[PDB]
């Protein structure tokens, strides 16, 4: 299947408690491989996956430079946005950026991304054509006119089709024994009496990679779209993921319910029954 | 000094592997779906803050909401209870979520 | 590979 590379950066002001903090992380699919933290001691881009440690000292110098520069840029961008919105310096504000690319099984470019959020909501984003911008409000329209005048989209298009793609393919090769694997979910069901009249059936999916998965309950073959409790997919901490889905059932009716698991590491979707 | 639409963290406390008394494991507290990103997370052993807890680098989801994993090595036993304590601007008081080996 | 160019709002 396809693969993605993403970098996520967060800049947070903390008025009266220091200068803004900048954190950046890089992912291939659901595997983190680098980070930078403006508060940390090293002041360096740091490895977080075995397969990136082989990159030489010039990789780390160049990457450290680009991310420290982004850090300074977004620090100034918080000041600019404050001014655009005429917001008070007392407030704590947030600037998030996401960029990266998708490639197919043959490694061809599938999609690029370059987008910003301010205080948790859309600010400006590069459209799929990699030629135009979507601006969320009047402040971002100022930025949009600025970036149109400086041809910023041409530079981001070039990065996304060129360097971003080349890096992803390279990372996919160097970490092939780790990144191109799938781990199928290990599955089971637990049963927890509520009262004398009701019990919870919980359907479990453990140790899977990648994180994408679907768990659904059926009663006599019919979906239980809204009496189902679902938790957010969570990391185990070892590079695999976990999720469960629960349904409240009247005691004696446990056998009418089926749980259904879809994951790309499965050749066929699973059906589980108490 | 919160700014933007506030979202209360979703909190899950769980072990990396199915718990077995006397076997080393990892205790996790995953907080997700929250804004703003200012947050405090601790793991508790019998109501007492565990000292050497580590956490993942701040990251966020497609909807821009943040997530963090806090974790520590541990060895479950019969008598010992564990929990996660979270403080966030959306919470009127710190929220304590007990570890239940069945969730 | 990180972006080579950041620019101002």
């Amino acid at each position: 299947g396809s693969h993605s590379m993403r970098y996520f950066s967060t800049s947070v002001s903390r008025p009266g408690r220091g200068e803004p903090r900048f954190i950046a992380v890089g992912y291939v699919d659901d595997t983190q491989f680098v980070r930078f933290d403006s508060d940390a001691a090293s002041q360096r881009m740091e490895p977080r996956a075995p397969w990136i440690e082989q990159e030489g000292p010039e990789y780390w110098d160049e990457e450290t430079g680009k991310v420290k520069a982004h850090s300074q840029t977004d620090r100034e961008n918080l000041r600019i946005a404050l001014r655009y919105y005429n917001q008070s310096e007392a407030g704590s504000h947030t600037l998030q950026m996401m960029f990266g690319c998708d490639v197919g099984s043959d490694g061809r470019f599938l999609r690029g991304y370059h987008q910003y959020a301010y205080d948790g909501k859309d600010y400006i984003a590069l459209k799929e054509d990699l030629r135009s911008w979507t601006a969320a409000d009047m402040a971002a329209q100022i930025t949009k006119r600025k970036w149109e005048a400086a041809h910023v989209a041409e530079q981001q298009r070039a990065y996304l089709e060129g360097t971003c793609v080349d890096g992803l393919r390279r990372y996919l090769e160097n970490g092939k024994e780790t990144l191109q694997r799938t781990d199928p979910p290990k599955t089971h069901m637990t049963h927890h009496p509520i009262s004398d009249h009701e019990a919870t059936l919980r359907c479990w999916a453990l140790g899977f990679y990648p994180a994408e998965i679907t768990l659904t309950w059926q009663r006599d073959g019919e979906d239980q779209t809204q009496d189902t409790e679902l938790v957010e997919t969570r990391p185990a901490g070892d590079g695999t993921f976990q999720k469960w889905a629960a349904v409240v059932v009247p005691s004696g009716e446990e056998q009418r319910y089926t749980c259904h698991v879809q994951h790309e590491g499965l050749p066929k979707p699973l059906t589980l029954r108490w | 000094g919160s700014s933007g639409i506030q979202r209360t963290p979703k909190i899950q406390v769980y072990s990396r592997h199915p718990a077995e008394n006397g076997k080393s494991n990892f205790l996790n507290c995953y907080v997700s779906g929250f804004h703003p990103s200012d947050i405090e997370v601790d793991l508790l052993k019998n109501g007492e803050r565990i000292e050497k807890v580590e956490h993942s680098d701040l990251s966020f989801s497609k909807d821009w909401s943040f997530y963090l994993l806090y974790y520590t090595e541990f060895t479950p036993t019969e008598k010992d209870e564990y929990a996660c304590r979270v403080n966030h601007v959306t919470l009127s008081q710190p929220k304590i979520v007990k570890w239940d080996r069945d969730m | 590979q990180y972006i080579k160019w950041p620019w101002y709002i």
